[PDB]
Formats: C-alpha cells, structure tokens, sequence
C-alpha cells in the first residue's frame, strides 16, 4: 500500500576520505580531539530522528571536516606519521602497546608544533552535551493516538443485592 | 595457497609420528639397558619406515561398521591440529579448546564403535570397560580447562598467549597443573592406564597423533617465551624445545610405573580429585573478584 | 585425629570453606564494581545538551564530567 | 559449489533423520544420528552460529549417542536387513525428492504456511557493529539476571542423580 | 520465510513418525525422540540466530540439558526393561492387561 | 526409600505443579511437566515388580511425548508472533497441536490407552498422586489460554472422552482401572466447558479431586482390588461399606448427595448458550457411566457375599492404620449439597 | 489458576526473560523493536477482542516485520521477471559493475 | 569452506590410505552408573561453563552467589553419592 | 564516520535498485513501482536482498557469507 520517496544522488556524489583503517586507528585520538564537536550534530539528529535520508548534510559536514584534518595532518607535522601507520600495519589487529616508540614521536611531534595532547583514558566517554539550530523532535515512531482507554469503574460498592439471584437461597 | 598450507600442515604430521616411534623406543631402550635400534640403518630411521611398511605388509566389525571406526579415528587425528597457536595458528578459530574436547569424545566414539566391532566376545566387554575408564576424565580435564582459561578471557587463545608472556601460568595454578597432566595421561591411554584389531598402523598412528596433539597443547597451556614479532622462528624453536621436553618427559613416566586396578582407578579418580577440582575452580571463580583484575575480552 | 582419616577430602572442604569465606572481606570487592562498571562497551549518545546541570563538559577533555583516575593510580 | 548450501546441507540433513528413521538396527540408527547432528552442527555454524551450535555440540555429539551406545551394547546383540526398513527409505527419499522438485523448479508448496522458493542467504543482518557476537554475550547472560533459572535447573539436575541411583538400586 | 524452515519442519514430522511407528525395539524409538530433541534444539536456534532474540537466548542449551535429563531417565527405564526380561522388545509386554 | 528421600520427592511434585501454575514463561510450564514426570517416576516402583516397571515405562513415553508435542507448539508459536507470555496465542496450528499435547497430558479417547495399564500394577498411593497432581497441572494451563482456541478439538474430546469412559467400564474386575475409566469420563466433563466458563472447570476439579481423596483413602484403609476383598471387607467392618455406599452414589452425582453439583451447574452455564442436544447427550452419558458404579455398591455394600474364615481371627484386631484425613474429607465430600452459592468463591 | 505470587511478591524473576524492550547485557535492538515497542503499548489496556479489532494494523506491520513473508514474494515476484526476460535477452545487465 | 576444504583433504588422504591397506593384501548393573552418573556431571558442566564469557557484568555479587550454588549443588550431588555407597563396586 | 559512510552507500544503494526496478518492471499489470510492504511511513532496516539484490554469488557470498567462514 504506501509507497516511499527515496533521494537521488543530487546529494549523493560526495568525495569520501578514502584512507584504509589501520591509519584511521592509528589517528584515533587526535582525530577525536580537534574536530568530531560537530559530528555529534549527525548523532543526535539520527538517535533522535532514525532517518537516513534525513542528516546526509551533516554526513557531508563531518566528511569535510575530516577531510580539513587530513590535509592539516598531511602538510603540517609530520611525515613519519607515515612510518607508525606502516609500524603498525602489519600486526594483525591493532593494539597500542605494539608501535610506542614511533607513537611517542609523534606524540613530540604534534605537542611541539602544534599541541593536541593526547586525551587521557578513558576521557572519550562521559555522555556530551550537545545543542543544535534545529528544535529537538516530537512523535518519531509514525503511529496515532492510542485509540481506546479502559472505561476505568468507580464508585465504592453496594450491599448485596436480593441476596445471590441463583435459584434460591436468598441472604 | 589454502591446499598447500593442508600440505605444509598434514604432510610431516607421519614423519613426525614415525620418528616419535623411533625416539620413544631408543629411549624406553636407554632408561633400560639396551642400546638399539642402530645395527640396522643409521641411528634406526630405517628401522620405523620398514615398521610402517613391514605392517603394511603383514595383512591378511560388519564391513561397513569395521571400516567406520578407524576412518574416523584416522580423520580426527588429522583435522585435530588446526588452531594449534604455533606462532601463527592455521585457522584464527574465535573458539578452538572446547573443539579439542568435543573432538577429543569423538574419539572416544571411535574407540565404541571399534569396541562394538570386535566381534561379540570378552574382548568386546573388556573393550566396553576400556571406554569406560576413557569416558571417566573428560568431566575433570573439562572443568580444569574452564579454569585454568577463567584467567584468560575467552577461548580465542591468542590472548591466551598474550597472557602468557609475562609468566607462566604454571605459576597461578601448579597442583592444578599436576591434575591436568593427570588427566592427559588417562586420556591419551598409555601406560600405567592400561589397557584394550586392525588396520593396527593406522590405529597406532591415530593414538600417537592425539598424544602429540595433547603434548603441543599442553606446552602451550602452562608455560611459554618472550614473544618478539616479525619473526616467528624465535618462539618457533623454544616452543618446540619445549614441548620436545614435556613429550620426553611424558614417555618418561611411561616408563617406570605399574598400572592401576580399574576399581581403584575409579575410585581414585571420583572419590579423590573430583571434590579437590571443585574446591580449586570455586576458588578460581572467587579469586579475580577479589583480586579486581577479570580478563578483558575484548 | 580428624587430619589423615580421609586427608584430601577435609583439605577440599579447607579450601572451599575459605573460598566461601574470602569475599566477606577483602579491600577490592568495590574498587573491582567499579573497574568493570567504568569500561564502555554500549555507545555513549549525547542528548540535548542539558538545562545548565553542574556536570558535563563539551570538550572531553574538560574535567569537568565525573570521570576516572584511579585506573593510573593503582 | 553453488550459492544454495544452506538448502543443501538441509536436504542432507533430513537424508539423515530417514536414514535412521526408517527403523534399523538401532547402533547404526545411532550412526545416522550422528551424522545428522554433524551436518545440523554444520547448519547451525554456517549461519553464524560461532558460539552455541559447537558449544551445545561436546554435550549431545560428546555426551548422548556414546551412553546410547553405551547401553545398546550392554543390552543386546540383534544379529540376524529387512525390505520394510528399505521400503520406507526409499518412500521418505521419495518425498523429499519431490518436494526437491516442486520447490527448487516451482514456485512454492503449503502445508499450512507460503514458503518462498529460494535459498536463504536473504534474511541476514546488514553487519550492523556488534563486536560482542551477539551470541556470547545472549549465552553469557543467566548471570546478572538468571536468578531463579538456574536454581530450578539444578535443582532438577539433582533430583535427576537421586532419582537415577534410586530406580537403578538406591542406596 | 526462510525456505531451509521448511525442511526442518519436515525433518521434524519424519522424526515424529520415526518416534511413533516402531517395530522392534525401544532404543530405535527412543533414539528418534532423541533426534526429535535435536531438531527442536536445532529448529529453534536458526530462529533466535535470524531473528537477533538477543536477550533470551536460554532456550537451545536449557532445553537441551532438560530434555537429556529425560532421556537418562529414558535409559534407566530400558535399563530395567532389559534386566528384568531378557531382551527389550516391543512384545512381551502383553501382561498387565488391557 | 527413605522417608526423607520421599519428602523430597514430594517437594519436587509440589514444586513442578506451582512452577507451572505461577510462571508465565513458556519454557518454565514445560520444565514444570518435565520435573513432575522426573518426580512421579520413582513415585511408582515403589514395589520391584515388572508390573510396575511396565507402567512407568507406557507413562513414560505418554508424558515424554507430550512434553516433546508440546514444545514443538512453543517453537511454532515464536516461528509465528512470538512472545513468552501466557496469552491469547496466534496461531490454528500451534494451539492445536498445543490441546493434543494437553489431550496426551491429561487423557482423552483418542489418548487413554496408557490410563488403566498404568494404574493398575501400581500401588494406590500412586495413583492417588498421579491422578490429583497430573490432572490439576493441565488446568492451569487451559484456564489461562482458553481464548485462542478452536472449540471442535475440545468438543470432540470430551465427547468421545465421555463415550469411551461410560462404555469402556461396564466390563472391567479392577477397582484401579474402575476409577481410571472414571477419571477418564470425568476429565472429558472438566475440560468440555472451557471456552465457556472456566469457573466450572476449576471447581469441578476441586470436587473431584476431593472425591478421588475420599476413595482412595477409604481403599488405603484396606488393601483391596476386587469386589470379592470387598465383600470380606463387608463382613469384617460396617462402616466402611455405608462410606462406600455415599461415595459411590455421589460419584454417581445424585441430587441429595454433593457429586450432583458439579454436573448440574456444568450443564446450566453450557444451556444458558443455547445449545441443547450436545448436553443432554453428554447428560445421558453420564447417566450411562453410573452403572459399574451401582454394580460395584451392590456387590460391597447391599448385598452379601459369602466369606471365608481367618476373619474371625482377623476380629481380634483392630483396623488399626492412620489416615491422612479420611472423614473430614468424606463429610466436605458428600454433604455439601446446600452450598451452591460457593461457587463464587473464584473471582 | 493464576496466582499473583509474580504480581504481589514483587520478585520478577520471569519479566524480563519475557520480550524484548528490556535492557539487554549489551544494549541493542532485534530487527522489530520499534514495532515491539508500538504493539504493546496499542495492546496495553485492552481486553485482547478490541485488540483484534482496532490494533490488527500494527498487528499485520509486526508480522511482516517478524517474517518479510510479503516481502521475498515481491522479490521473487522481481527475480522470476527478470529470469524470465533474461531468458528473452534484453539489456546485459549494467546494475552492476558499471552504467 | 575454509574447514570444509581441510576436512575433503583429510577425509582423502585417510579414504586412499585405507584403499592401500585393504586393496593391496550378559551384563552388570554397575556398569550403569558409571555413563548416566558421567552424563549428569556434563550437564552440570554444561550449566557452569558460560562463566567465563559472562564475567564482566555490574551485578557481579549475583552472578558469584549463584556461581557459588551451582558449585555446591554439584558438591551436594557428589557428598550423596559418596556417603550412599553410589559410586563404589 | 564509518556510520555516515555506510549509511550513504546504503542509500546510493536503494537509489540504484529503485533504478533497477522502474528498468525492468515497465510491463507488469499492477506493481506500484516503489511499494514499501509496511503501512506506516518510517524508515526500516533493509533485508540485504534490497541491498544486495541481482549480484549472483560474489559480492553477496562475500558480503554475508564471508564473516562466516572466514577467518
Ligand atoms: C428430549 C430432549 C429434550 C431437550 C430439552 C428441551 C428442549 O429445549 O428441546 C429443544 C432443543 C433445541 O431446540 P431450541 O429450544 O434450541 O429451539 C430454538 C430456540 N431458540 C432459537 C430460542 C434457541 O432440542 C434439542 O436439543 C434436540 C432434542
């Protein structure tokens, strides 16, 4: 019976941030640091709202904002970021115990020319607050009313009535 | 390059077994007097190749149910080493030691089955105790096992041995260690737990790859080496020094003990470690609580 | 006396008696509720951002919010 | 090595359960039925299905045909096989058979229901983030909510010994 | 639907029949209700796996230890069926009248 | 067989039945049928004959397969809308096999065949606890999913139950499979007017269950199984026989006497729904199924039977068992004729 | 008989092995949870009759949600048309790897 | 199909080793405690071992009480066989 | 990210099926070319079948199957 609207790909031709996630893991903390405030934007709008097809925009929002941190990671310090991505490439899934050394580089890396420390553990927690242009939602799950409540009976009770009304034995 | 890994993996596994043959002899001969095999080609390689296809040779149940018992013996003795965690294991299994027990009953349904076959006699009744006295452990060896990994996380091993590393688990829980060795010993049906026809070299190739199965296992439960990576060969060898030892020492004890009577093995088993694992596995489920530190899963 | 008779049995019931006994005192049985309590494995979602609560900072690394030290501190 | 293995490994499976339900000597019915629970093992695994199918699999391919082979040996011997036995074999394979074809060339056969011909690799989850394989943690419930569950399941596990060591000579 | 549902619940029926018509001996019957058990166990599973019933996921291994616990019981009978005859027929069991 | 063994056994009965009237979980009520039959088990054999080794092995396989039936109900259920309440169910094919699993749980025409083979080489101790507990269990159950339920499985039930348990019984020498033919007809009344009130099901069940009591305690006051032993019964003590007389006669369910309220308002809360014909004729079967019973009083209490000696050795000695609670029981039994507006004691 | 030893003793030792909508170890949803949550509260307060009557649409939406029963026919109905008129040949197909 | 290709593999090599070997040429009843005593303890096995994988969970003075029942129960199991003359010849 | 990713290629996905769809289905009697099942206009999680429709066995045995058996 109802039928739906789907959206073309007017706003679906979007460049992505096309890196492998080994890297990605491996810029994890800093990449939660600076940006990803306004990513929680495209969160609240979609555990608030369970549409897709409706907070692409943001979607383009935190795709462009990792991508500005991709390139001020890529022109700004340094280059062996590119040595602790392929140190920690090849151990078969990550942990950070495995690459330290080149971690603390970087780590003196991004402090002496840029900052970013590190957030401590576990920081990246801890439930955020988070305040938007658009006004919060009302009725998300698409149904009505619900139709009809139970005539709740009042009133305290009668005495008993012509005594039981079986076939006799009346009181 | 999956089938030339099945090749890597179950091409030595006769070589492997022949030549246990050969040192388990020479050193049954060398904790006796005897020197020997060694008239008879160098060092006697020769001596366990012509026993391999002297047996072979000297050949002459419900055909169907006669071929079902060591096929099956023969398949799991094969398919029984995959999440071996020699440094890099074969299939990264998400759960692999409970598919060592679960298989390990498979033998003991292979042993039935070749227990049935035997041919309706006091043979098949002493066969029937024989897979009594087998089917008696796997309740101990189970509840040793959900221990002795209780302070390992889950069963996917590489944790195991990532825990592993700092110190031996033999540490934690030695008597506990002594009991499971006990264990392997009543489960891999050597002596002193004895005792109870063909094809024999297949069923004797069956037994000795289980106890090899068991001993790999063992040498990587309870012990273990400083792990460098990139580099396999380290941890490569002194696992395989190590496991070469424990195997040498399980022939070792082998060697030197009579066997047991079979109500005294009951008795034994049930009335003596059955309470002493309860108390210990208790006591390994309140300890980590007390402690504050669970494994984490991951 | 009561030691040797059945020697390996009143062992178990010796271990298993302070096995029983031991979480009735012990100086971690809360510090071990929290270490398994403060390890998130569900998402944290955000919320529309509070009526001014003394809690909850927006950057995380603002002290701010209830968090977690005594994991460095032994 | 076609895409219908699901279906497959089903067929062989109720190949199986006819094998041994057409009724013969009862350690080769035991045979059957341990091949049944392999390939249903094998079912269960190839939905995924890491976790319970080879868990609950030592307690009845670990636990329950060796005491049945157990107490078929100590019983009788029943050496004699009869036409009925391959009469009703050949009558369940030719069910199966035909409903093999009136589903795989057809559309759909009812007993009451609309069963949908096709192999089920559709319904599947749409790998949504677990990364606590569901099943582990659904199985490692019983624990912080199980209360009354497990004292009722013990307690018919101990009326079970008591019973069992009565009926075969208590004390 | 879920088409492999479908050959389950015959595989289930096949096995009911299994259990119901027997000839010769309570082990075959028992042992059809012991595959029955399997099928419901295996029946049951493939739901709550497809259907991500995450929370209450008791039902496989509960029904399976329960259900096992009836078929121990099962043996002790046959047990005694065999001990006090000397075979474990469907006959010889006309006495005690009907 | 030890007494503090056997109070444990009677625990776990106790404990089955209540887990299956409290839980509303499905797979509760079904571990709740299976422990009662765990327990119930070693309730029979309490002797070492192979009469009772039979029995609870047909009882074994009756149970075992309606557990089983019914567990494949459950898996339907959730294969359909699936929830594990007691409820309303959604589902023709679930909620019918489910009735034929209770019809297996209970005893119907088409399920009876187990009912005086395993009552009879049993002792009467047993049967008393499996007939009160094995048939109060499946009540429970219908007086909680009644509105789901196709009423032609139900009815054909009870009226074949009736049918078979009024012809099947004018043949029989057993005291045992006397009352199971009983139990038999009397289920078939008790389960008929379920989709209509089930207030009637559930205090015919405790007239029943009352009446059962009364008669198997009067029969544990002496070790009896056919008229004969009756009849010496007779000419060794009294009272037993005029116990006999009202018990029977209220089994027969007469007007002055206590086993008459049951039938009759049964058959006015199913004549007030204007069907006729299906009562009356399950009220002339009722009237069918009261003749080994006037036999039965006949040959113990209104007529007397020669006896052999030995009795007067016998009259030295007193009668000298303890009861459970026999005459309180007897009197709640039978006279209760003027408390028909106890019916209202449910809601 | 219904006793209310679950409703007066207050233990709910069976009210949340019960459906879903309770909080999970880990707390995720099944593939119907919104229409779980939808179909209990319309079959809240009502005497399970006007439930058939009134709530036999979000009824009908939870069951084909639970099955997609309607759902693999369209898509059979889909995967039968377009075997049939492949067997015609039209249109090597550019829905995959290309347009 | 990983396990599946191991398992053919296997399953040939042990079907070609058996074709050369063979184409190139009254009971106890205390028997019976022993599989059904074995059965009981597995099942009890079966109850205890998701454990492991459950331990990390906030109400974790539940889960070690009924930890602790569990185990005292199959204690309890043990004790009554052991002082009933249960598993003794 | 990863969220936002899939989420987008989720839907390019729909958009392309629902082009495979006014392609082939353009001779059919009935058939509302865009028919959800459901009554109500919410959005549902797909069936991998409208994700992945018409692939024959790569791309869906790797998809599904993969995580299955591999590994
Ligand atoms: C002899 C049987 C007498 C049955 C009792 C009398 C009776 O109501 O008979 C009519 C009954 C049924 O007739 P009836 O009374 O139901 O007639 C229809 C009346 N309305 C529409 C109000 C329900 O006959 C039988 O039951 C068959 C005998």
């Amino acid at each position: 019976p109802g039928i739906v609207e789907l959206p073309s790909l007017e706003d679906l031709k979007v460049q992505e941030v096309k890196v492998s996630s080994s890297v990605l893991k491996a810029a994890a903390h800093h990449y939660g640091a600076q940006c990803d405030k306004p990513n929680k934007e495209f969160m609240l709008c979609r555990w608030e709202e369970k549409d897709p097809r409706r907070c692409l925009e943001e979607g383009k929002l935190v795709n462009q904002c990792a991508l500005e941190f991709f390139r001020q990671i890529k022109r700004h310090c340094a280059e062996p970021f590119t040595e602790y991505w392929t140190c920690i490439d090849y151990s078969g899934l990550q942990l950070f115990r495995r690459c330290r050394k080149e971690q603390a580089q970087f780590d003196k890396c991004v402090l002496d020319k840029l900052g970013w420390v590190r957030p401590d553990l576990g920081e990246l927690s801890k439930v955020t607050k988070v305040k938007t242009d658009r006004p919060l939602p009302e009725n998300p799950y698409h149904s009505r009313a619900r139709p009809e409540p139970n005539p709740e009976v009042e009133g305290d009770l009668k005495p008993a009535r012509h005594g039981s009304r079986l076939f006799f034995w009346t009181m | 390059m999956f089938m030339i890994n099945v090749l890597t993996l179950i091409i030595p596994i006769l070589l492997a077994v022949a030549f246990l043959t050969l040192v388990e002899r020479k050193v049954l001969g060398y904790m006796q007097f005897r020197k020997g095999p060694n008239v008879v080609g160098p060092y006697g390689l020769l001596q366990p190749i012509a026993d391999a296809i002297k047996l072979f040779i000297k050949e002459p149940s419900s055909i169907s149910m006669f071929i079902l018992a060591p096929i099956l013996a023969l398949t799991l003795a094969l398919t029984m080493w995959i999440p071996l965690p020699m440094p890099y294991p074969l299939i990264n299994m998400n759960l692999g030691v409970l598919f060592m027990l679960a298989m390990s009953s498979l033998a003991v349904y292979s042993i039935l089955w070749s227990g049935w076959a035997s041919n309706s006699k006091y043979a098949l009744i002493g066969a029937l105790r024989a897979v009594a006295q087998t089917i008696s452990y796997e309740v101990t060896l189970a509840i040793i096992l959900l221990s002795v990994l209780l302070m390992n996380g889950s069963f996917t091993l590489s944790t195991l041995i990532i825990t592993q590393e700092q110190v031996w688990l033999i540490f934690p829980a030695w008597p506990l260690a002594m009991m499971w060795f006990i264990s392997t010993l009543a489960e891999t049906n050597r002596a002193p737990f004895d005792l109870t026809a063909g094809p024999f070299a297949l069923f004797f190739m069956a037994e000795y790859a289980n106890i090899i199965m068991m001993n790999i296992f063992t040498t990587t439960l309870f012990l273990g080496a400083f792990h460098n990576p990139y580099m396999p060969e380290l941890y490569t060898i002194n696992f395989t020094i190590k496991s070469l030892l424990l195997s040498i020492t399980f022939l070792w004890i082998r060697a030197s003990y009579p066997r047991f009577r079979y109500d005294q093995l009951m008795h034994l088993l049930w009335k003596n470690f059955l309470p002493l694992t309860l108390a210990l596995c208790m006591w390994h489920v309140s300890l980590p609580i007390l402690l504050s530190s669970i494994p984490p899963q991951t | 006396n009561v030691w040797a008779k059945e020697p390996v049995l009143v062992a178990s019931f010796a271990i298993a008696g302070l096995a029983v006994i031991l979480p009735t005192l012990s100086p971690y049985t809360k510090y071990s509720l929290m270490i398994n309590r403060a390890t998130p494995y569900n998402y944290p979602v955000p919320l529309r951002d509070d009526g001014n609560m003394p809690d909850v900072p927006s950057h995380p690394q603002d002290p701010q919010g209830p968090s977690l030290e005594w994991l460095k501190r032994l | 090595m076609m895409t219908y293995i699901v279906f497959i490994l089903s067929i062989i499976f109720v190949m199986g359960f006819v094998g041994f339900s057409s009724k013969p000597s009862p350690i080769y019915g035991g045979l059957g039925l341990i091949v049944s629970g392999g390939v249903g093992c094998g079912i269960v695994l190839n939905f995924g299905g890491s976790f319970l199918g080879l868990m609950v699999f030592l307690i009845y391919l670990g636990g329950m045909m060796v005491v049945f082979g157990y107490t078929t040996a100590m019983a009788t011997e029943q050496y004699p096989s009869n036409k009925v036995v391959l009469g009703t074999f050949i009558t369940g394979l030719l069910m199966e058979f035909l409903m093999v074809y009136y589903v795989l060339k057809d559309k759909e056969v009812e007993i009451v229901f609309k069963f949908n011909g096709m192999g089920d690799w559709v319904i599947y989850d749409t790998g949504d983030s677990g990364f606590f394989s569901e099943e582990a943690m659904g199985i490692a419930a019983l624990y912080s909510y199980g209360t009354w569950l497990v004292i009722v399941t013990g307690w018919s596990l101990l009326i079970g010994v008591v019973v069992i060591m009565e009926i075969t000579r208590g004390n | 639907m879920s088409l492999v549902y479908m050959n389950i619940m015959m595989a289930f029926t096949v096995s009911l029949t299994g259990l119901l018509m027997y000839r010769s001996h309570l082990m075959s019957s028992l042992l059809c209700l012991e595959g029955m058990m399997l099928s419901l166990f295996i029946l049951a599973t493939l739901m709550i796996l497809n259907s991500h019933f995450t929370l209450a996921s008791m039902m496989p291994i509960i029904l399976l230890v329960f259900a096992a616990c009836e078929a121990a019981l099962g043996l002790s009978l046959l047990v005694m069926v065999s001990n006090t005859y000397g075979t474990d027929y469907v006959q010889n069991l006309n006495l005690l009248q009907c | 067989m030890n007494p503090i063994i056997l109070i444990i056994i009677l625990m776990t009965v106790m404990l089955g039945t209540i887990i299956v009237m409290i839980s509303t979980h499905w797979l509760l009520i079904w571990i709740g049928f299976e422990m009662n039959m765990l327990a119930i088990i070693p309730i029979m054999m309490k002797k070492h004959n192979p009469r009772a080794t039979e029995a609870s092995t047909k009882y074994f396989l009756t149970q075992s397969t309606a557990s089983m039936l019914l567990m494949m109900a459950i898996i339907i259920n959730l294969m359909f809308s699936g929830q594990w309440t007691v409820m309303k169910l959604f589902n023709p094919m679930a909620s019918m096999l489910m009735t034929m699993a209770l019809a297996m749980k209970l005893g119907m025409a088409p399920f009876h065949f187990w009912v005086p083979e395993v009552t009879q080489g049993i002792p009467l101790s047993s049967g008393l606890i499996l007939l009160t507990w094995q048939k109060l269990a499946p009540m429970s159950v219908l007086y909680q999913i009644l509105p789901s339920i196709n009423l032609d499985l139900i009815l054909t039930l009870s009226i074949l139950s009736i049918t078979i348990g009024g012809w099947g019984g004018l043949n029989q020498t057993q005291l045992r499979k006397i009352m199971a033919y009983s139990s038999i007809a009397h289920m078939g009344w008790m389960t008929a007017v379920l989709l209509y009130n089930p207030t009637m099901t559930l205090l015919n069940l405790i007239i029943y269950i009352i009446m059962t009591s009364t008669m198997f305690t009067l029969f544990m006051a002496n070790s009896t199984t056919t008229t004969l032993s009756l009849s010496h019964t007779w000419n060794k003590a009294p009272i037993m026989t005029i116990l006999v007389l009202i018990t029977l006669l209220s089994m027969g369910g007469l007007p002055p006497l206590s086993g008459f309220m049951p039938k009759w308002m049964i058959i006015q809360e199913m004549t007030k729904n204007d069907s006729i014909i299906l009562p009356t004729l399950m009220a002339i079967t009722a009237l069918l199924n009261l003749y080994f019973y006037m036999r039965l009083t006949y040959s113990t209490a209104l007529t007397m039977f020669p006896s052999t000696n030995n009795m007067k050795m016998k009259w030295q000695f007193p009668t000298t068992k303890r009861m459970t609670l026999l005459p309180t029981m007897t009197v709640l039994s039978t006279m209760l004729l003027p408390l028909t507006p106890i019916l209202s004691i449910l809601e | 008989p219904f006793f209310d030893v679950q409703k007066k003793l207050g233990v709910d030792l069976d009210h949340w092995m019960t459906i879903q909508s309770a909080e999970q170890p880990h707390r995720i949803p099944a593939r119907c949870h919104a229409f779980e949550k939808e179909w209990i509260e319309c079959a809240h307060g009502i005497g399970s009759i006007r439930a058939e009557k009134e709530c036999k649409i979000e009824f009908e939406d939870f069951r084909e949600c639970l099955l997609r029963q309607k759902t693999m026919k369209r898509l059979n109905a889909i995967k039968r048309q377009r075997d049939k008129l492949i067997k015609e040949g039209k249109y090597t197909p550019p829905p995959h790897h290309s347009g | 199909m990983n396990l599946m290709i191991t398992l053919l593999t296997n399953f040939t090599l042990a079907t070609l080793l058996v074709t050369i070997a063979f184409w190139l040429p009254p009971f106890s009843m205390k028997f019976f405690l022993v599989a059904i005593t074995f059965l009981l303890f597995d099942l009890e096995i079966a109850l205890l071992l998701p454990l492991p994988w459950a331990s990390q969970t906030t109400n974790l003075n539940t889960m070690l009480t009924m930890a602790l029942l569990l185990i005292f129960l199959l204690a309890v199991s043990l004790a009554y066989e052991w002082t009933q003359k249960g598993l003794e010849w | 990210l990863l969220q936002a990713e899939k989420d987008r290629r989720v839907l390019q996905m729909l958009r392309e099926n629902l082009e495979e769809e006014a392609t082939i289905m353009k001779d059919v009697p009935g058939w509302k070319v865009g028919e959800s099942v459901f009554h109500t206009t919410r959005w549902v999680t797909p069936m991998m079948g409208e994700l992945y429709g018409l692939r024959t066995g790569e791309e869906i045995l790797s998809s599904t199957y993969g995580f299955i058996w591999y590994t």
